[PDB]
Formats: C-alpha cells, structure tokens, sequence
C-alpha cells in the first residue's frame, strides 16, 4: 500500500474542528475521537511528555494557544485529556468538555476503580476494559455540540399540560420501594417528571451522562435491559443500577429507576408496571401519548418578530427551556455555530471575577441580547436588522409570554418519594 | 546692446506729417493729440493728425494775418484761432462746409491773450497778460457769453484737460502758483501755493521759466512736478522732480521727490503712471514709480529711480512715400535729437523729421534688470497688460534654470492672492450692496472692473502649475512643495480652494507613489470633501488599499451623497450594511425588493438576503396590499429565489386596514 | 492581603538552525534574560518552546503556536523573521492570602492576563531593535553570530530594563500614535516650514514634525512612524524634559547655555553648541528596512513645545558647524511655528468653555492612521500614563477587544457590569471606539442614545452606526 | 500494546541511530533526543499484533529528570550501549540501576531489560562480546544482541524478543490486576 493514501489521510485529518484525546498517565492511547488510536499514540506521546515536562519544575502546563484555535490540557489523577478545538471557546469550556468526558469515563467504570487499577500497574492499557462503549464517550461530544443542556448546566424539561404533570409525577410518586433513589422519566432529552428519595439532591452532569447512556445505544428499546451506572457527581464510590422502559414501542418515554443493589432485578421491575398501571388507567397516559406527539414548541407561538431563538433558565428550581431551532438553523453545523453563541454569553456573564447582568451582540450575522439577574437567566437571539428598541422590546414581551405560560413548560413542585 | 536691455520703447505705427518748415506752421493740440500743420499763403491749407484718427482732418482757410494758436473744441465740432494780439476767431467747423470766422476781443482792453484753453465742447476760456475771461460759445449764434473771469497779473499759463485746471504764474520770480478749476461749465477757485528755490549764484536772478513745471495725472490724482537743478557745488546731489501733490480739494502739497544724480537738461513725461525722465546730455532715460516703497523721511517721500538708466530703445521708421518701391533701408530717427520736444502726458514730437510719438513701457525687459522677484511683483502688479509677463516670471521662477528660493515664491504668491482678494471682496460687496437694493444711477455703485493684475486660480492653474507639474524635470518633493505653498497662500488669504487645484495635488500625490502623504492631508483636511474626490479616491482602491475606506468615509462626511455611499457598499458586499444605513436616514421604505436580494446569490446564505422581502412589506405593506410582492416596482416579477429554498416562510401577512 | 502583579518572568531569543547537532544546542540562543540561570535551566525553556511550536505544527502547518499557559506563567512567542524565535514568559498574577490557622498561601489567578496586550508587547520589542539596531538576518550576512550576539545582548540587556508589565493595558493593543488636531490653516502653515527647512539644508533627507508629544506631520512610512514616535515620546523628550521639573541644580541642564534671541535648543547630538569640540553623537536609526534599508542620523531639535526630527542619510557626516548653522536657521522660524501653534491651540480650547466632564471615558483607535484618543488615561508621569477608572472595567475592555476580532466586519458589544457601570464597544470602518458611562439605573436604550451622542460630539465626522 | 524505552548514549548518531527500525519519520523532535524520541511501530509477534511505542531516552543530565515520569509504565527497557567503548560497559551496571529506581516495577528482579550492544561494522573492538555476554549472564539472563545501526542487521530479532517477553509480562499484567 503506497503511502499516497495515507498522505490523503492525515492531509484530511487535521481539519476537524474538535480533535478529543484522552490518555493514561503512561502514555498509552486510551481514547481517540477523530483519529485511528495506533498512530495517535505517538502523537500524543509529545501529550504526555510535555505535561511531564512542565510537571518537573513544579509547574503544569495548561493550554496552548495559536492564532485560530486553542489547544486545552486537563489532568486527573489516572488520565490526561487535551482537546484541539478550531472554534471561539475560551480555554475554561473546552477544559469542561474535557471534564464531562472524563465524568462520562467515570461513569462507564467507577471512579475508585479506576485510582485501584491505575495505583497497582501504571502500564494498565484502558482501551480493553472500556472497549466498544466508544459510542457511549463518542456522542456525547455530539449532544455537547447541538443540545444546549450542557453549557447551561440543567435539564430540560418537558412542556407537559399543567395538570398531567402532576398525576404522570403521582403515579411515579406511590411506587417507592426500598432500594430506589431516584426515579427519573424522560422524553427523548427532556424531563418529564422526577421523584428524588426525601432530602435528597441530583447532580445535572449525572443527568446528563444518563441522557447519553440511554441516547446512545438502542438496546433500550427493546425490552427492560437492567444495568450498573455509577454517578460520579453523587457517588464517586460504588455502583448504582437502573433499568430501562421505553413505555410506548412506537413513542420514546423512558423512565428511570436508578438502586442501590444489584439484584434487586425483581423487586423494582414490578415497579415498572405498578407505575404504569395506575397512570394508563387513569386516562392521562393518553394526555401524556398526546402531548408527546408534539414535545417542541416553536418561537411563533411567542408572537415576536425578530426572535430567532431563545432559552430561559430559572435559578430558583434549575430547569431551562428553550423552542424548537429551526428557521436558519437547520444545518447541523449552524446549530453548533449558535450553541457557541450562548456558550460565549453564559461564559462571559458567569465569570466569578467579573460578573455582568446584560449583554448585547450587534454582529455581521444573528445579534443577540443575554438578560440575567437573581431569579433567572435569559438568553435570546434575533435577526441582525434589529434596533436596540425592538430587541429591548421583545425582551419584555418574551418574559410575559413566559411567566404567562410559566406552569405549562416547567415542574413547580418537587417530588420526594 | 539687445532688445533685452532697453525697456521705454516708441510707437509701432507712428504719426508722420509734413515737416516743420518756415511756409507751414506747426502746431499741437495736447487736449485732443492733434497735430495741426498750416500752409499759409492766403489759402491756409490745413490737416490735423491725430493718433486715433484715422483719417486726417483736412481742410481751408483764410489767412488773416499771422497764426498764432489754433484749437479745436471737444469733439473736434468748433474752431477757434489767435492771430491777432486781442481778437480771436471761431469757426462752428462742419467738414465740406464753408464757415464764417466770428471774432471776439478781451473785455479788458489793455490784456494781451497768450491763448486760450477749450475746456468743454462749448465753453472756453481766454488766458490774457492781466486776468482770465471764462465764456460760452453759441455757434449757431456765433457769440461769446462771458460766463466768469478774474483780473490777475500773469506771467504764463498751463493746462491740464484731463484734470481740467489752468494754473497761472503770477510772482514776477513766478514762484507763486494760482491754480483754477473747471466742472459742468463753471470756473471755481484753487488755493495757492509757493515753490521753494534752490541756491542762487549773484550774476542773476534766476527766473522760473514756462519749461521748469509740468502737470500729470499719476494714479488719477493731479501732481505738480518742479525740475529743480541742484547747482554745481561740492555737495551737488544732482537735479531733482518735486511732485507737489494738488489736490482738487485743499491746499497743494509737497509730497513726493525724484532723484536723477545728474545735472543739465531734462524732458519729462508720464508713460503707464510711471514718471519717466530722458538726460538728453548723456541720452538716458530714467522710470520712476511713486507707489513703490520709497525713503520717506518723515515728511516726503524720496524715490530712487526703479532701474538703471539706459537710453530709449533705438527706432526703426517705417518707410513711406512714392519712393518706397526700391529696396531702401529703414531711417532710424535721432533719438534724443534737439528737436525733441515733449507734452504731457507721454507725448514727444519732433519737427526736424515731424514725427509723434507716445511712449510706451516694455515689461519683458523687466524680467531681467530686475531680480528682487519681491520689488519685481510690486512693480508689475500697477502697470496695465501685465497678466502675460507676470505669467512668464511666475513659470520662469519655477524653471530648473532660474528656480527660485521657497521663500520668495510664497512672497509672490502672497503678493497675486493679495491682489485676487482684493478684486473678490470688491465683487461681492458689489453684489452684496445690488442685492441690498441700491441703484445703478448712485455714485457709489460701479460694477468692480477686474483688472489686469488679478490672476484667479484658473490662470495659475492653465499658465504656471499644470505645465509645471507635468514637465517632471523639478524634484517631485519641489513640486509638492510649491503646490502646497500656492494652497497656503489661498487658504490664508480666506480664498475658496477651486477643487481642481485638489485634483492637481492628489494627481502629483500619487504619481510619485506618495501615498502616506496622501492620507495626512486628508486627515488634516487639506484636500476639503467632494463627490469628484471621493470618486478618485475610491479609484485609488488599487494601488493604496485604506484609500478605499478613506473614500467611503469622505462620502459619509458630505451629508448629500447617500445613494453613492449605498452603491459603494453594495460593491463592497456589504449588504447588510446598506441595509442598515438605508434604514437609517429614512429610506426604507422606498427601497427596491430587487436590488438587494437580487445580488443575494453572490454571497449565498439567502436569509441573510430574504430576511428582507417579507421585510420589505413588515414596513408600508399597508400601501399596498400582498403578501408577496406586486409590481409596485416591477417586483412582481421578481419573485425567483424561492426554489432551493429552506424552512417554511413562503409569505408575509399582508396587513391591510 | 498581596496581590503580585505580573511581571516579566524571562526573555529570550533562540534560532533553531544554529548548533543543529548534540553538543551544540547552547547555539540555539542567542539572548536570554535573565542570564544568571543555570545553563542547563536555558536550554530546558529553549527545549520547552521549541517543542512546543513543533507540536502545534502537527495540527496547523503553517500557524504555529502564539502563546502557552500554565500555573505561574505566560509564555508568548513571535516570529519576527524566518527561524528567529523570541519568546517572553509573564508571570501570572498572585492572590496572597493569609489563612486562619496562621499560614497565608499564594492563589496563582490562572486566567487574569490579556494574550493581546503582552503579544503586542513583544512585537513592540522586536520592531523598537529592528528600527535601532537594523534586522536580525542582515546583522547575520555583516558580521556573523558573534556580531549578532553581541547587538543583542547590547540593545535588550538595555531595553528590558523598560518593560513595566505590572501596568500593561488595552493602549499596548493598539500601539498607535496620538495626533494633534489641528485646522487648514496652521498645518499648511507647518508644510510651508517643513518644505522651507528641508530645502535649505539639502542634506536632510526625511522629516517629522511632533507638537507637545503628539504628532502632527510625519515624512517617513507609516510602519516606520510608529515605532519612532513610541521612542520619541518615551525615552527621549521625557528625560530631557525633566530638567525644566528638577531645576537648576541638574547636572545636565547646567551645562545647556541657552539662546536669548530663540528658544530653540537641541535634544540628540551636540547638545551645549558652545563647546567648539562637542561631538555630534546622533542616534541613528533604519527606516525602510524592507525595500531601500536606509540608514539615518536622527536630529531632534526642539523649540519651545515643537519638536522636529530631520533625518540626514548615514554617510553625510553633520559637523559642528553644520548643527551651529542648523540651530541659526531653525530657532527663529521653529519658536514663531510653536507660538503660532500654542496660541491657536490655547484660543480653540477656550472656545471650548469649560463643560462638565464628558461623562464618557471613551477609547478611540483608527486602524489606517492610527490615529488614537482617550480620556481614560492620565498622564500622571509622560512616559507612561495611568487610567482612571476601576481595574475591572479595564479588564473587561481586555475582554470585549478579545471578543470583537474574530471577524472584521461591523460588531458592537454592549455590557453592563455588577457595578452597574455600562461598557460599550463599537468596531466599525477600520475603527474601535470603547466608552464606559458611569449611568446608575440606566437601561439599553438611553445607553445606546448616549454613544450616539458622545459619537455625534467628536466623531460625527467619523463613520459609525446608530 | 507495549510501552518500550530505549536508553542509550549520547554521541552516536542518537539523531539518527533508531531511525532504521520504525521506518518512518513520525519521531522528529518534539522534545525527541532532546528530551525523548517517540516512535512508534506494529510487531507481527507469535500471530498477535503489538504495538510498540517507542521513548528513546535522551542521555544528557541536563534533560534527565523528566526520566521518572517518562518511566511510568514501562513494557521494556532496552539497554544499547557500544560494543567499542568500554566505558558504556562499564556503565551498564549503572544503567539498570537508575532504572529501577526511577521506574520502580512491580517485580524489578525480573522486568525485562535487552542489551543491545551497536556499531559492530566498525573495527578496532575494544569490548570482548563475552564481556556483555557474562555481564547478562551474572544479571539474571538479559537477553543480548548484536547489532549494526548502519547496516540493520538483527535489530528485528531484539524487538522481537521484546515483545514476546513483554507479552508475557503483560498477560501477566492483566492477570494481576484483575
């Protein structure tokens, strides 16, 4: 094989915009996102070297920066994790990307499992034990890239009507058994409902590494797959386990028994159809197939012109919403292209050193406003051929519309079990 | 000696007429320039020559004894001669017409008449030993009314027409001077004066001749010039011209002195204002200016001569006569003969060869005589016709031959635009006063006559500066120089800027590749904002990449060319920045559908382009009444980028009420 | 509490060709300050930034790395000419906090530093030596790496006794070269004189004419102007000024015998023109290095506030007599341009009545002239001058800048800070206008009618949007 | 796959001297004989593809601490020293020593280790063979090989047994830490 078609290859391979490594404190690959793992290992020996090099004289390195595109280093005690992004991300994001992709590798396999088998061999390849479940630590780049949860740090939750919500919540709510924590039903990355055991508190990185174990693979689908999870924003320790009920075989409702034992298979599986039951009796499990049928509500409904896109993240409970992307941004790479948009407002409004509590962009392309105060964050994005008075405007007509409609797209009330 | 060293020269076309011999008597009339030559004989055949004449005033008369003077009033229409001691004849003179010769005789009957003067087209005045008698006459009539007089002892008489005042020696050291004016008929009285006399030896008292005074009209004032001859002594400053100033209102004063450094004869005349002297013992001829910076002592002003004395250029007559078929050579005539005689003002005539000559100033030899361009200017910014030679010295002070010292050119054209700007504020205070409401027939508003010496930026632009620039044989930082020196002077004399004088300088700017030049003045504002200037800039785009911008901010700043600065923009692909400058001043409304989304497929993300139609309409659909557009402005059928198209927008809601 | 401000941590200049084989690496650098480190400690940083710019050459062939962070430093490179890295390493800030078990500990603030501010810096030093002391590759073809060496060491060993980073901000950014502003008639007045000078003392080749440190006529380039304007303002009229603040008792200016009939009076070269051996010690500096590569005597003379540099060719020795004629020509005429001028500029400025202080503390900056204005700095001392409002305003200025260059079109960025302090920033036709408004209760419509006004006041006829 | 460092000696084409095996120019300079040289390459040994990653250590005591990180995890230490100087085999009982102080293995007295004793096309040999070879021998049978950077002879037969040992110790890895 002449080497042409490798010089066609790695010509081609550094275009990417998001290059992801993450290897072990050896030096051997354990992660590649765009590359092949045997050639990137040597590339990404210079990964180690150089943060063992800056590590010798009392010091670490942690970011690289040219002209057009960072180059981010992040150190755990058992993996290094450098990130070429090509994209306007200011070195604290990627190093959360890179975070969440450790949190996820977390996840996979626990987090003092990992210090164990790392603290008795430094020679301990990786990528046999958390090999084939890429997908799992593949994607989730991808959901960081067009879903907005993560660089809002909060779940999404689901427009449901202002009273299904509540009887979906209490039909979760009566079937507590012992070895249960939380119980979570989601709607295909949005939270219909949640019951948390009494004074009890979940971490949104766990629920979005949950989002990504059930987005990922489609074994879910089929029947109840039970299997181990570890949280490792809640217990880095030990295990949990959950099992996996895509409710309606044609809809995608999932509902999320997270345990504290690993045999309990039996014993929280009847929890399944003891929820089920009582709500598909009560009728609202029509309500909930319905509403369903059309989870994304668009901007018009606002009734604004010059409003392209928003999102609405309420400090006081700690779920956002946000309408459907659609009218420019149908690309998949415009949406990535507006998320860096609201990624660069929350950033720059969130810097604990220097905090500000309004923005305004007036760009060459889609020129946004960011209102935040104590209550709430509120995120907008318009068409460029909009005065300050209209933006000033739609901002307070964006805000009734909400607290108008404020009980329909949120959960108000917290469910312990 | 060249005709580079001779300035006063003589006529081109000369008067020539029949010699002075002892059967026809010659005269001269200084009021009308006409020269009388009478064949006595009993049929006195006369004919008069004048310099405008262009046919000589032939005709007949009597002889009635001998003729002692012979004038014409003005217009030429009523005779008058003295050939008697007191009784003067008049002729109403009709050509081809036979007239009879009314006399008067002087109301004093012991007064002997030394001439007579013709003040106006009917009256005249008659100039006896013991007084002067003032009449009108009545031709048809053919009478004398006496209108005025005055008996006075006399010892000779002058008279200035164009001035129109008769002055009288009356002293018998004729030292004292009694001057009298005439307007619209009427005699009115001027003061008196003395004339200071120079040292005396005692073998004589020295008698002040007809010969020593003169009158001129220098810069339309009337002087009084005395030829005062220093006498021969160890301290002998030469001879010298004493111009008493007589006004036609107040006392005759001594204003301004002439020194020639020479002494013997001398024959005076005015040529251009200028007071010109010839030393006919040496043959020199000396200019002097009164307007330039003279020594004033703090009482009068002296004055040097302006050149160094030379002799009148050497004449070339034309020949003349039947025998003018052989190849015979020109007869130079004798400068500076004896029979030179001279008449105020510039008149020389000569009756050895009976010719007439009026004198004139050659301004090119100047060039060279003189080279104190400073003194130059302001000797040259007086004389009339001086547009063409101050021409040639401000194109020649830039020649790589004579190119001359930077001061010295900002003095020049400090001294053009002084004059420029005198000429322009008398305009427009003309203007100003015509459009305040004051008529023609007041005294005070005359329309300001442009004279020679005011040289507007169209002349130094087409004679000095585009030859100038385009020669490229000067030192291109030489000729930046000088450009910028002219447009210091303007802008300091609170002159316009003709904007093509900006075009000249950004034309050189760029031609020698001085580009950052260019952007400091026009960051200085040097070169002022335009339409014609912001298109050269923006032309400029090429070789001087900010020039670009340096135009579309010029067009900002004019405030009257928006619908440039939105072509500019769409060249520049800034759409959405037409956009949001069209709806800025309040166009947005009249905007065309077409334009900016038919160059929409040329940067390709079309809502950056449709964003606009449904646009269009979100402001004046209520005029119209469509969701897609009508052919209001033929858009209707413009309606062609709705083919890939992306998402649902498909239509505005046409709001209609 | 302690809070260390930044401070230049090292220095260096290296040329990965020179000792290309083992044994020879201490060949790579050419300068590195401090010079006391361990040899071994050298060539580790050499070693480190070399690596470095290899890597991020995998990625992007052609743009190799720009800067490097870590926990107690910055690390910035720069190219400036083909294989001569120079690299300058910035320690970052430190909060120094005493602890309440008795030991106060040291919080290295990662992310305090501006990447554009010390690049700019940088950039700064390597075109300061190429302006005084010629390139780094031509002093190669003259006199070799012992010569280059030596210019090196002699310029920087000097130079970076100048760098204050504890007070770098925004106006490093720009680096431009503030003007004087003046009407048609006393600029052309000023041409009429230039040209008048440069034609009677045919030797001088280029010229500068600055009034009261800021520019007002410039003959050079424009890359060329800058450079010699930074070191005319900073470490050549503010030493020789200081006399006039220090009084008689100066060691320097007791030796200046000054002219009764004009003011003018030397600042380069022969200094005290009475001494009839006084040397005639010009600076001499290269201009055009790129093209033509002159060589020029700079003389300095100024007048009372006036200050023109002529600049005569390297071979064209001035001797005494030509300086002694040169003050004779230029004292009368300079001392009549500068009165003329410091009139005019005082009547314009009491044409201008006292109005309150423009509630705006805005930052103007014109990529094309570099043209540059600010009422946020005050000029405490002339060699440096000193903001006027809050540090964190300052830094988020850095941040906005940082924000804006990503493209270069027509962006705005407004912000309102927890201090309820407004920030706003235009960047529009080649210009960058900042403004900061000190409006309690204010809201986005009133803050955008403000820079409309502020805009509308100084710069209506100056592009912008509204 | 296996984490191989190759510690050698400065002086002898250590630009140059390892570029014959790998067969490619993936290792230049990246902190690379100046630091350590990584290079990297797949072995077709006992059927199973290994991958060997290869730090070629520099020698230089100005750039040697960076060897107690560099020696985190290590599959195989290969030891080339010049069958003409006798000084770098004087040494060889120093060079283990290092090495198993910094790197520290699990169980040192049987990390694989392979000297590698190079330039033998050059004549005038100052160390006897045997000398090595008895030095092997009184060090628990490290296996030996005589090798020609310059010509490439035999260097496969060294990463070969690299990799078969190595192999072992890293079922051997495997097996312990599960």
């Amino acid at each position: 094989t002449t080497e042409g078609d490798e010089e066609d290859a790695t010509e081609a391979w550094r275009l990417h915009q998001k290059h992801v490594f993450v290897l072990s404190e050896a030096g051997k690959p354990v992660y590649s996102r765009y590359g092949s793992e045997e050639a990137l290992s040597s590339t990404m020996g210079v990964m180690v070297a150089l943060v063992s090099f800056l590590e010798a004289d009392k010091n670490a390195i942690r970011s690289i920066h040219a002209d057009g595109y960072k180059v981010v280093f992040v150190r755990r005690s058992p993996l290094v994790l450098v990130a070429v992004a090509r994209t306007r991300q200011s070195a604290q994001e990627l190093a959360q990307e890179l975070l969440y992709i450790y949190y996820q590798i977390l996840s996979l396999l626990t987090g003092a499992q990992l210090s164990h088998i790392f603290q008795q061999k430094q020679n301990y390849d990786l990528r046999r034990l958390l090999s084939g479940s890429e997908r799992i630590t593949d994607n989730l780049l991808q959901l960081m890239a067009r879903d907005p949860s993560f660089l809002m740090g909060a779940a999404r939750c689901l427009p449901l009507a202002a009273a299904v919500r509540d009887t979906v919540s209490a039909s979760l709510q009566q079937a507590r058994a012992r070895s249960l924590v939380f119980s979570i039903l989601l709607a295909r990355n949005q939270l219909v409902a949640l019951v948390r055991r009494k004074d009890q508190f979940l971490h949104p990185i766990d629920l979005h590494l949950l989002f990504n174990l059930i987005s990922s693979s489609s074994s879910f689908r089929e029947g109840e797959a039970w299997t181990p999870v570890c949280l490792p924003k809640f217990n880095a320790a030990g295990f949990f386990h959950a099992h996996i009920s895509y409710l309606e075989p044609d809809t995608d409702l999932c509902l999320l028994l997270v345990s504290t034992d690993r045999e309990d298979f039996f014993a929280v599986s009847d929890c399944r159809r003891r929820f089920q039951e009582r709500l598909r009796k009560r009728g609202a499990h029509l309500a909930l197939r319905e509403a369903l049928r059309t989870p994304y509500y668009s901007v018009a409904q606002v009734g604004i012109p010059d409003l392209r896109h928003f999102l609405y993240k309420s400090k006081s409970s700690g779920l956002f919403t946000s309408p459907e992307i659609e009218a420019p941004y149908t690309s998949e790479e415009e949406q990535e292209r507006l998320l860096g948009l609201y990624q660069y407002l929350h950033s720059r409004a969130h810097n604990a050193s220097r905090p500000l509590k309004t923005i305004y962009y007036t760009g060459p392309n889609e020129n946004l406003l960011a209102w935040v105060t104590g209550a709430f964050e509120l995120y907008m994005c318009y068409s460029p051929l909009g005065t300050k008075a209209s933006a000033v405007s739609a901002i307070h007509k964006l805000m009734r519309w909400i607290r108008k409609e404020e009980d329909r797209l949120f959960i108000l009330t917290p469910l312990t079990y | 000696m060249g005709e580079e060293d001779y300035y006063l020269e003589l006529c081109e076309r000369p008067v020539q007429f029949e010699k002075a011999n002892p059967v026809n008597c010659v005269f001269f009339d200084e009021a009308n320039k006409q020269v009388f030559a009478v064949r006595s004989g009993g049929a006195t055949g006369v004919v008069v020559k004048g310099p405008d004449d262009r046919n000589p005033i032939s005709f007949r008369m009597d002889d009635k004894g001998e003729v002692k003077c012979i004038k014409f009033s003005l217009e030429n229409k009523i005779l008058a001669v003295q050939r008697t001691s007191k009784t003067v004849d008049f002729c109403n003179f009709i050509p081809d017409n036979s007239q009879l010769e009314y006399t008067q005789e002087c109301k004093t009957k012991n007064a002997n008449i030394l001439g007579f003067c013709w003040t106006s087209s009917t009256e005249i005045v008659f100039i006896t030993d013991q007084g002067i008698e003032f009449y009108q006459v009545l031709p048809e009539k053919r009478s004398l009314k006496l209108l005025k007089s005055h008996n006075l002892n006399v010892n000779w008489y002058m008279y200035c027409p164009e001035s129109a005042v008769i002055l009288l020696s009356t002293t018998v050291l004729e030292n004292v001077l009694q001057p009298f004016h005439f307007r619209a008929g009427t005699m009115s009285k001027l003061p008196k004066f003395e004339i200071e006399l120079p040292a005396a030896p005692k073998s004589t008292k020295p008698s002040l001749s007809e010969r020593d005074i003169a009158m001129a009209t220098i810069y339309g004032q009337l002087y009084v010039l005395f030829l005062r001859h220093h006498s021969r002594t160890s301290n002998s400053t030469g001879a010298e011209v004493v111009l008493y100033h007589l006004p036609r209102e107040g006392a005759c004063k001594k204003m301004h002195i002439l020194k020639l450094n020479r002494t013997g004869k001398f024959a005076l005349n005015v040529v251009d204002n200028l007071v010109v002297v010839h030393h006919q013992d040496t043959e020199t001829s000396v200019i002097f200016d009164i307007k330039l910076r003279g020594e004033f002592d703090g009482s009068v002003t002296f004055h040097h001569p302006v050149l160094p004395a030379r002799s009148i250029q050497p004449y070339q007559i034309p020949i003349t006569g039947p025998a003018a078929v052989t190849s015979q050579s020109p007869v130079p005539c004798k400068l500076y003969s004896s029979s030179w005689i001279v008449f105020q003002p510039d008149i020389i005539i000569s009756a050895s060869q009976g010719y007439l000559w009026n004198l004139q100033v050659k301004l090119e030899p100047i060039v060279n005589l003189l080279p104190d361009k400073g003194r130059l200017m302001d000797f040259l910014l007086q004389r009339k016709e001086c547009k063409m030679v101050i021409l040639s010295v401000c194109s020649q002070m830039l020649s790589e031959s004579d190119r001359a010292s930077l001061p010295v050119i900002a003095t020049v054209f400090d001294k053009l635009n002084h004059e420029y700007k005198k000429y322009l504020d008398a305009e427009q205070s003309y203007a100003m006063a015509v459009e305040a409401g004051q008529s023609r027939s007041s005294p005070l508003l005359k329309r300001p006559v442009r004279t020679q010496a005011v040289l507007d930026q169209s002349d130094v632009y087409t004679h000095v500066l585009s030859a100038f620039v385009e020669k490229k044989e000067m030192p291109h930082k030489f000729v930046i120089a000088v450009l910028m020196e002219y447009i210091r002077s303007l802008n300091q004399f609170q002159i316009a800027v003709q904007h093509y004088l900006h075009e000249l300088v950004i034309k050189t700017l760029v031609q020698h590749n001085l580009f950052y030049m260019l952007h400091q003045f026009l960051q200085y504002h040097v070169l002022s904002d335009s339409k014609p200037l912001a298109c050269l800039l923006l032309s400029l785009e090429s070789f001087y990449p900010p020039a670009h911008q340096l135009s579309l901010d010029m067009l900002k700043r004019l405030s009257t060319a928006n619908d440039e600065i939105v072509e500019v923009l769409l060249s520049k692909h800034q759409v959405l920045a037409a956009l949001r400058f069209i709806r800025g001043i309040g166009g947005h409304d009249n905007i065309s559908a077409r334009k900016f989304l038919d160059a929409a497929k040329q940067t390709e993300d079309n809502m950056l382009f449709y964003t606009i139609f449904r646009f269009f309409e979100q402001r004046n659909q209520r005029l119209r009444g469509s969701p897609n557009f009508t052919p209001g402005e033929h858009c209707e059928e413009h309606v062609a980028f709705f083919k890939q198209i992306f998402g649902d927008q498909a239509l505005m809601r046409p709001t209609t009420f | 509490e302690k809070q260390f401000p930044p401070a230049l941590l090292s220095f260096f200049i290296y040329n990965p060709r020179f000792g290309p084989r083992e044994g020879q690496e201490e060949n790579k650098i050419l300068f590195y300050h401090p010079n006391e480190v361990e040899k071994n400690e050298k060539i580790r940083n050499v070693g480190l930034c070399e690596a470095i710019v290899q890597f991020t050459r995998t990625f992007s062939p052609s743009k190799p790395a720009k800067s490097l962070h870590t926990q107690k430093n910055r690390q910035f490179f720069n190219e400036p000419e083909e294989n001569f890295w120079m690299v300058m390493v910035v320690r970052n800030p430190i909060i120094e906090k005493q602890s309440k078990d008795g030991k106060p500990v040291i919080e290295y603030q990662e992310e305090e530093l501006l990447d554009k501010v010390y690049s700019s810096v940088l950039r700064q030093c390597y075109s300061m030596y190429k302006l005084f002391n010629g390139t780094f590759l031509k002093a190669m073809e003259d006199g070799g790496v012992k010569l280059l060496k030596e210019r090196l060491e002699k310029f920087f060993h000097r130079y970076l006794q100048t760098l204050h980073l504890q007070s770098c901000d925004l106006l490093d950014i720009f680096g431009g070269i503030s003007f004087f502003p003046l009407d048609k008639m006393t600029y052309l007045k000023i041409q009429s004189f230039i040209n008048r000078m440069e034609e009677s003392l045919n030797i001088v080749k280029y010229t500068a004419f600055l009034y009261n440190d800021q520019l007002i006529w410039s003959g050079l380039e424009q890359d060329d102007m800058r450079i010699l304007y930074k070191y005319l303002t900073t470490s050549l009229f503010p030493r020789h000024i200081e006399p006039e603040l220090a009084g008689r008792d100066s060691p320097i200016r007791a030796e200046m015998p000054g002219n009764l009939q004009h003011y003018g009076r030397f600042l380069t070269g022969p200094l005290n023109l009475n001494d009839p051996d006084a040397k005639c010690r010009f600076p001499k500096i290269f201009v055009n290095t790129d093209d033509t590569y002159e060589e020029l005597h700079l003389i300095v003379y100024k007048a009372m506030s006036a200050a023109v540099c002529f600049m005569i060719d390297a071979s064209v020795h001035p001797t005494l007599d030509f300086c002694r004629r040169l003050d004779s020509i230029v004292g009368p005429q300079l001392t009549v341009l500068a009165s003329d001028i410091c009139e005019q500029f005082n009547i314009n400025k009491r044409m201008s009545g006292s109005e309150k202080e423009p509630q705006f503390k805005f930052i103007y900056f014109n990529h094309m002239n570099l043209a540059e204005k600010s009422t946020v700095h005050m000029r405490k001392t002339p060699s440096v001058s000193l903001t006027s409002v809050h540090p964190d305003l300052m830094k988020i200025l850095g941040d906005i800048n940082s924000d804006f260059t990503r493209v270069d079109e027509d962006e705005e960025i407004i912000v309102k800070a927890m201090s309820d302090y407004w920030v706003v920033g235009k960047k529009s036709d080649r210009r960058e206008l900042y403004v900061i408004l000190n409006q309690k209760n204010a809201n986005l419509i009133e803050v955008n009618e403000e820079v409309k006004k502020l805009c509308a006041t100084q710069f209506n006829n100056i592009f912008f949007l509204d | 796959l296996l984490k191989v460092i190759i510690l050698g000696d400065s002086g002898v084409g250590k630009n140059s001297l390892m570029n014959q095996y790998v067969n490619k120019k993936f290792s230049n300079q990246y902190k690379a004989t100046i630091g350590a040289d990584f290079l990297t390459k797949e072995v077709m040994v006992d059927d199973r593809l290994v991958t060997m990653q290869i730090w070629d250590t520099a020698g230089q005591e100005r750039f040697q601490s960076l060897g107690v990180a560099f020696y985190r995890g290590a599959d195989c230490c290969v030891l080339v020293f010049d069958v003409t100087a006798p000084n770098t085999f004087k040494t060889l009982d120093s060079w283990r020593d290092e090495f198993l102080i910094q790197a520290s293995p699990r169980d040192p007295e049987n990390f694989p280790f392979v000297v590698l004793g190079n330039k033998i096309d050059l004549e005038n040999r100052q160390v006897a063979t045997k000398r090595a070879q008895a030095w092997c021998y009184s060090k628990n049978n490290i296996p030996y090989f005589e090798t020609s950077a310059k010509e490439a002879i035999n260097v496969e037969q060294a990463f070969q047994t690299i990799a078969r040992n190595a192999l072992k110790q890293e079922t051997e890895v495997e097996l312990y830490n599960e």
